[PDB]
């Protein structure tokens, strides 16, 4: 692919331990932290991955942009199992993060897993949606829980972000059954996509 | 030519001085050393923003102790908060000499010519200042190509200049050898100033604090006692007086060992301490109350 | 020293933080001086808050 | 007690990296409190002196925990007959409910 700079948002959610991916859905996401940085980087290696949460009950800045996993993994197991994932302040955080960076001509991506169902404001929401879009921001997001039970809120927002541009942004739903989590991101479109120009 | 060629006017801001100081204080009484940034502008002005420190890898002011990752790990990061800027020269400290380099540091200022034209070397003595004021001077090595055809003079006119004889004659045939010396001047923000000035903020409660009074009562007996021993001296001393010459007087009667300014200076002491603890005392009881 | 810090006062709960930044920085300050530990960090005010 | 003590081997790789002497501080304020329902003081005595401890290793102990903790601890006074013991216990327990 292209020279990206990502922030990996990661849920701690109570729903981010549901029994839907073996062996624990927590469990899952070790694998599939690891599987995504690493997908990125094969593709092409000018790409770098930021790290922070968007749950523990708080967001926290783990990691900065790096090229090392080694880092990211240090962030990772250094977590709060229970949180609630607050779906407004990982967009502003992460869009922060991508003001600076140590190479500043790269495309602005947010990739963020969600393991719940959004509690967010609808007005904040609206807002959040016109500051990725003056900031040339582009996002998919990896869903596959907030379809249990939920309606995609973030749908119109995301549709919005697009324009004709190398990047697209979309919405990735994923079928929630077992075949495991980094499977399904694999055979979802993620460097498989294809742009908007 | 491409510039008609004269020494730099440093205007070295405050926080870079004070920095440059405190490093190469801790640093004796090893070589100390780093990297200047700032901005080159005018035929002579050079303005030296900060300075930074260049962690030892060698013995100080060596090409071992200035590694190329460090640059560049530190340029890097300078551009997250905007205080990259291009590199104006170098410091380091002799505390064991004057303002004046020696044969291995001419040869780390050659090398910096390579990286920058208007590079200077700043020797910056922590300990061995001559005068009140810290002596710093600024050096530039250009070609002894130029300088034996004789342009040295033209290079050093429409300018005050500064000559040093600091090491006296070694110093001469140095600063003949490297290029010059300029005037150091130093560039102060009247924010920078007053923070400086102000230095307590328990300033205001302690001017109406005050100690026990038991140790003042001490302190008005014992001065009181002391200069009646000094005046038992006092008047053995005016019995004198009777040796032609001032300085006669001092070497054959001991005129120093002075009783006369000792009681004085004792007298000034606790007489102006009483004066301020009436002061302070009248005040406390009649506000606060 | 400085670190690039950027304050949203929307939610104080968005925050910009360079962490990485200051890993590295810590590293190589000990090498000149050993003394030299994190003790903290500056605000800048103007005031204090509740944030 | 002993099942908490051999999990947190095995647990702590499952959470990321997490405590585990949670559970572990309310079952021993369990034992306490079964034990003065019994008559028992002395017994629930020597428990409170090293569950104390525990607390203070910490920066902060949780609401639940630290509720239960006041809990073993309102049950012993009342018997003894410390009026003013009883007192002190009984408004942080409103505080931390």
């Amino acid at each position: 692919m292209v020279l990206e700079a990502t922030v990996l948002v990661i849920d701690n959610s109570e729903y981010s331990r549901n029994g839907d991916f073996p062996r624990t859905r927590f469990e899952a996401q070790i694998d599939s932290v690891e599987f995504i940085f690493q997908a990125k980087r094969n593709s092409n290696p000018e790409n770098t991955v930021g790290l922070i949460s968007g749950a523990g009950a708080n967001p926290r800045v783990l990691s900065t942009f790096t090229a090392e996993f080694g880092k990211i993994l240090a962030g990772l197991h250094d977590t709060q199992i229970e949180g609630k994932l607050h779906m407004a302040t990982a967009l502003q955080i992460a869009q922060l993060t991508l003001k600076h960076r140590q190479n500043k001509v790269q495309h602005q991506r947010i990739v963020a897993f969600v393991c719940s169902p959004i509690s967010d404001s609808r007005d904040e929401l609206i807002r959040l949606a016109k500051t990725l879009k003056k900031n040339n921001v582009a996002v998919d997001i990896i869903n596959f829980g907030e379809i249990e039970q939920n309606t995609e809120l973030l749908d119109e927002f995301i549709a919005a972000v697009n324009n004709p541009q190398e990047e697209t942004s979309h919405l990735l739903t994923v079928t929630p059954g077992p075949r495991l989590l980094y499977e399904n991101i694999a055979s979802s479109p993620i460097i498989l996509e294809e742009g908007s120009s | 030519t491409g510039r008609d060629d004269t020494k730099e006017t440093v205007y070295i801001s405050s926080i870079a001085l004070l920095k440059m100081l405190k490093h190469g204080r801790a640093g004796v009484p090893m070589e100390v050393m780093g990297l200047m940034l700032g901005e080159f502008v005018d035929d002579y002005t050079v303005n030296v923003v900060d300075v930074f420190a260049m962690p030892q890898s060698g013995t100080g002011v060596s090409v071992e102790a200035v590694d190329d990752v460090f640059q560049a790990k530190m340029m890097d990061m300078l551009k997250q908060t905007g205080r990259d800027q291009m590199v104006v020269g170098w410091y380091h400290s002799h505390p064991g000499f004057g303002c004046w380099l020696s044969s291995v540091d001419v040869n780390t200022q050659k090398s910096f010519e390579q990286l920058n034209s208007r590079a200077v070397a700043v020797v910056v003595d922590p300990i061995q200042s001559v005068k009140g004021k810290v002596v710093i001077d600024a050096f530039r090595l250009i070609d002894t190509g130029a300088l034996i055809n004789n342009l040295e003079p033209r290079q050093t006119t429409s300018n005050t200049g500064l000559l040093n004889k600091a090491n006296i004659q070694a110093l001469i045939h140095g600063l003949n050898r490297h290029y010059y010396s300029l005037n150091i001047d130093y560039h102060k923000t009247a924010k920078e100033t007053k923070m400086l000035m102000n230095l307590h903020k328990e300033q205001w409660q302690s001017g109406l604090k005050m100690y026990d009074y038991e140790e003042k009562e001490e302190s008005n007996l014992a001065a009181t006692k002391s200069m009646v021993k000094i005046a038992e001296q006092y008047s053995k001393r005016i019995e004198e007086e009777k040796e032609l010459t001032e300085e006669e007087l001092k070497t054959r009667y001991v005129g120093r060992q002075d009783p006369k300014k000792h009681l004085s200076e004792t007298a000034d002491e606790t007489l102006e301490n009483n004066i301020v603890s009436v002061l302070t005392a009248g005040v406390n009881s009649v506000a606060i109350k | 020293f400085a670190l690039p810090f950027e304050e949203d006062e929307k939610n104080s709960d968005v925050w910009f933080l360079d962490h990485n930044y200051i890993e590295n920085m810590n590293e190589m300050c000990k090498k000149i001086n050993a003394k030299e530990k994190l003790i903290g960090w500056y605000h800048s005010g103007p005031k204090l808050r509740a944030s | 007690k002993a099942q908490f003590q051999e999990l947190d081997s095995k647990k702590q790789r499952n959470n990321g990296s997490k405590d585990h002497g949670d559970g572990i501080l309310l079952i021993d304020s369990e034992i306490a409190r079964t034990y003065l329902l019994k008559n028992d003081l002395v017994k629930a005595r020597d428990l409170l002196d090293d569950l104390e401890k525990t607390l203070d290793k910490k920066d902060s102990i949780p609401l639940r925990i630290t509720n239960s903790f006041y809990s073993t601890n309102s049950q012993y006074f009342k018997f003894k007959n410390d009026f003013n013991s009883f007192y002190y216990t009984s408004l942080l327990y409103l505080s931390t409910l």
